[PDB]
RNA sequence: CGCAAGGGGUUGUGGCGUGCCUAUUGAAGCAUGAGCCGGCGACUCACGGUCGUGGGCGAGCUUAAGCCGUUGAGGCGGAGGCGUAGGGAAACCGAGUCCGAACAGGGCGCAAGCGGGCCGCACGCGGCCCGCAAAGUCCGCGGCCGUGGACCCGAAACCGGG
RNA sequence: GCUGACUGGGGCCUGUAGAGCACUGAUAGGGCUAGGGGGCCCACCAGCCUACCAAACCCUGUCAAACUCCGAAGGGUCCCAGGUGGAGCCUGGGAGUGAGGGCGCGAGCGAUAACGUCCGCGUCCGAGCGCGGGAACAACCGAGACCGCCAGCUAAGGCCCCCAAGUCUGGGCUAAGUGGUAAAGGAUGUGGCGCGGCGAAGACAGCCAGGAGGUUGGCUUAGAAGCAGCCAUCCUUUAAAGAGUGCGUAAUAGCUCACUGGUCGAGUGGCGCCGCGCCGAAAAUGAUCGGGGCUUAAGCCCAGCGCCGAAGCUGCGGGUCUGGGGGAUGACCCCAGGCGGUAGGGGAGCGUUCCCGAUGCCGAUGAAGGCCGACCCGCGAGGGCGGCUGGAGGUAAGGGAAGUG
RNA sequence: UCGCCUCCUAAAAGGUAACGGAGGCGCCCAAAGGUCCCCUCAGGCGGGACGGAAAUCCGCCGGAGAGCGCAAGGGUAGAAGGGGGCCUGACUGCGAGGCCUGCAAGCCGAGCAGGGGCGAAAGCCGGGCCUAGUGAACCGGUGGUCCCGUGUGGAAGGGCCAUCGAUCAACGGAUAAAAGUUACCCCGGGGAUAACAGGCUGAUCUCCCCCGAGCGUCCACAGCGGCGGGGAGGUUUGGCACC
RNA sequence: UCCCCCGUGCCCAUAGCGGCGUGGAACCACCCGUUCCCAUUCCGAACACGGAAGUGAAACGCGCCAGCGCCGAUGGUACUGGGCGGGCGACCGCCUGGGAGAGUAGGUCGGUGCGGGGG
């Protein structure tokens, strides 16, 4: 499918757990860090959760 | 040093909570005796399958899932249809 | 200083910089303690208990006092203790038992082999063996608990004899 | 051993926000209308009127944490899916903690005062008083520090000097140092939208003339003549002049303006907005936006390119914890993540006294201790080796005890 | 003030605090219980002998505003309300499975058995429309049990089952048994907590400003300023409890 | 199969209330009686029984109307998950999802299964 490619790029450190707990669904850790995951409706679902954290694209 | 006659109050007495509510929502699997609704009127009927206790406390008798059914002016029900 | 690279002492400028301990929501703190140095100074031991762990033996394990020996030599000693049946308030019954009139129910209970090399060499695995169990015990070690002053220092006081 | 947080899709459970009066209450006015002051009163047989009081009821307007005809966002839970995480679950050993605090949001209390207080979610501090920004500053903005580098890109915040980087590029605004921090409320401060009204058949301002007769309009203890409250709320000769716009008389008088003639002969008054500014604005040691200083800005608003800038992120070298693999078990190799930390838990080690090892082994060619070291090993506690001092003890590997730092 | 119940605060699951807001309980019922069969309210408007504006009647209209022992809420006439008949399940032995929950407590309960109640029957009955009407243990009392009973037998005395004695209301309950005073005072602690001063706040206080009732012979603003409104200061009395 | 009626359930007001039609051939009801089973706080009103002269009046069934009731858009707000800002404060604004309540246009005097009797 359409590998989404998601960048965390702001601190999740000051927001509450829910968000940083989506970054760790997606497989975020570290900052600028990007990962490439399956494009499917529960991903989309974090992704969009903490998109103010993390700059995505299509791939 | 000023602490001029304080006042006093009373109605400060409260009551516990009783954690009401309906506790098993449509869908979910239920042995028999899963207490499903435990309200205190009859706010839900009971329904096929169902029992009513001394406090309308509802609850099931049939292995089986859950199911609501709002009869309009008839008031609203619970009825475990039978893991068939 | 050294042949050198390099290194040692000092500190002129520049940059950056809110003692230590304690106690606190929060201390550089204008909260506590310390003048400085040296030396003394506080989580132990005994017996029980409970886990864990290194071993021994395991349907079992183990001795105590004491006796004989040594004189830094160990033996003997089964009284006794745990363990091998759980239930009941009990009598009592027993893989059952307790409540009950009840083969209704239900509360406690029980229901342990083997991953498996070898091999007598029945086209049978006996059963030797095995982890350490069925499964436990004994000793060592460690953690914590109980009783002891029980981590160390400190009362104002109570009582006895003078 | 995939079940975790989180997320997608289903199914309902609910009464907050909001809103709304159908319930319970609260509501202003009006209508209609039981009563009751009371009123014409023909007097018991009703009756009639009422800019008073006033039910029930209807209409128009609303109000509620303990109201709800109604009702979100969300939230809860179950099912099916993603999700291999210092996720979860079960059993046991050791805890510490049971004074919390600031910020945001939702309530109470308070006086919608408090660096106040009490709950709710969240988040930071606590334990991140480690790092950057905020002048300084636990909790605001940035960001989670394993070690090293005289390399690189960024974050917030910045780029005139202090001070690293634009005295950067276009369009505006401000004239106060506003910027560099206060309100109601004021005001021909500036700049920009509006929308109406007048004007080259001459508006606006100024100037010139008129600004009259009804009459001093009726009404008042004094009087009230356009200028204290009303009815009718109008007429006259007119270019046009009110039963009068202020000033003013005790009252008249007087001076005016409403209106229009006329000169003049190009614009001109009304109000509604928006931006930024002015006043409103007085407190105690010496002042200042951190300072210097800054005015087409070094202020404010809006575009744009580019740099600076952390212990964040890359690059390079190293250590260590897990897991997976190499597995020639080589305990050494590549791969993958992780490694702030108080109370605490856990795991490794260093050193001190003493015992076995010891009828041994070091030692006067010098024991132990002391004083030095820029050298060697170790992450560290240390262990070495060397020079001086010292002058008689010391004690390996490997283990064992404990008055052990 | 201290335990229990209802409503709110509680932010639409549950839960949730304050010396927050507002009310109740410490009973009661042998019929106010079980079952079978009937019945349906309150008010509004008429019409009505005494009749208040509700006594009881009659006629429409009226889905619930009445009723349900008592607080409040939820519920409810397709009865839980109102009446009548037999009755005692206000059972014994249990109890799958759950709600709630730190602990033990609280709560719902189908179903089996024994023996019954009402109904033709289907069936329903293990108190009450529901949520308050309550009290662990210990120590003893009274019935039963036959369980034990100190060499034996029996007793004494216990146990087990049932039940009783609590404003143990400071209501998880220290003893069976309990008040004061200290300026004659003492120790251990706390800036966890008051008095002083500071700090934060600014109700109160002091000050000035907005509006212009209305006073000032006339005239709002010479001098004043009703009802009300916006501020500053931090010298008052306090609030808070920060070194 | 297709109309009418009689019982029955489902949907629970767009499924009703109230006006105006109309229907009895059949079924149903009202009636005729109440000796008998059975009855009333007292009444055969209601239950109940035995009937059959008369009737559709009542009640009920089936149509008609929009006035009350009810249903109710589309738009536009309010409010709000999440994100980002402003004000001393009381409060407020932008982004992205969700999105009422009222109000308006308008909608409605039902829909529908199973079994019976009848054309
Ligand atoms: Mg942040
Ligand atoms: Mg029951
Ligand atoms: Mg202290
Ligand atoms: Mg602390
Ligand atoms: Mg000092
Ligand atoms: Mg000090
Ligand atoms: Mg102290
Ligand atoms: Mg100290
Ligand atoms: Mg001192
Ligand atoms: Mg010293
Ligand atoms: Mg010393
Ligand atoms: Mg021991
Ligand atoms: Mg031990
Ligand atoms: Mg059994
Ligand atoms: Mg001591
Ligand atoms: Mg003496
Ligand atoms: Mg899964
Ligand atoms: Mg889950
Ligand atoms: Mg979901
Ligand atoms: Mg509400
Ligand atoms: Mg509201
Ligand atoms: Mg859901
Ligand atoms: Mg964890
Ligand atoms: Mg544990
Ligand atoms: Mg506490
Ligand atoms: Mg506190
Ligand atoms: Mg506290
Ligand atoms: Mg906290
Ligand atoms: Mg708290
Ligand atoms: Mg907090
Ligand atoms: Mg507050
Ligand atoms: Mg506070
Ligand atoms: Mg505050
Ligand atoms: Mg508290
Ligand atoms: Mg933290
Ligand atoms: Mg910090
Ligand atoms: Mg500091
Ligand atoms: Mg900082
Ligand atoms: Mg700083
Ligand atoms: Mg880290
Ligand atoms: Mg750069
Ligand atoms: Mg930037
Ligand atoms: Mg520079
Ligand atoms: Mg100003
Ligand atoms: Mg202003
Ligand atoms: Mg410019
Ligand atoms: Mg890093
Ligand atoms: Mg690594
Ligand atoms: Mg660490
Ligand atoms: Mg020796
Ligand atoms: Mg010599
Ligand atoms: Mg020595
Ligand atoms: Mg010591
Ligand atoms: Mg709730
Ligand atoms: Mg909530
Ligand atoms: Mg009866
Ligand atoms: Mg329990
Ligand atoms: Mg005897
Ligand atoms: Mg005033
Ligand atoms: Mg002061
Ligand atoms: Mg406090």
């Amino acid at each position: 499918m359409p590998r989404l490619k998601v960048k965390l790029v702001k601190s999740p450190i000051g927001y509450p757990k829910d968000q940083k707990a989506a970054l760790k669904a997606l497989g975020l850790r570290r900052l600028q860090q990007e990962r490439v995951l399956e494009d499917t409706p529960a991903i989309r679902g974090n992704v969009e959760k903490v998109a103010h954290l993390v700059r995505v694209e299509v791939v | 040093a000023h602490k001029k006659g304080l006042g006093s109050t009373r109605n400060g007495r409260d009551s516990q909570a009783k954690r009401l509510g309906v506790k098993r929502y449509e869908g979910q699997v239920v042995r028999a005796g899963n207490i499903l609704v435990r309200q205190r009127g009859t706010r839900f009927k009971p329904g096929k399958n169902v029992g009513m206790g001394r406090d309308f406390t509802l609850f099931a008798l049939v292995d089986g899932v859950v199911e609501f059914q709002d009869r309009g002016r008839l008031g609203r029900y619970v009825h475990v249809r039978p893991l068939a």
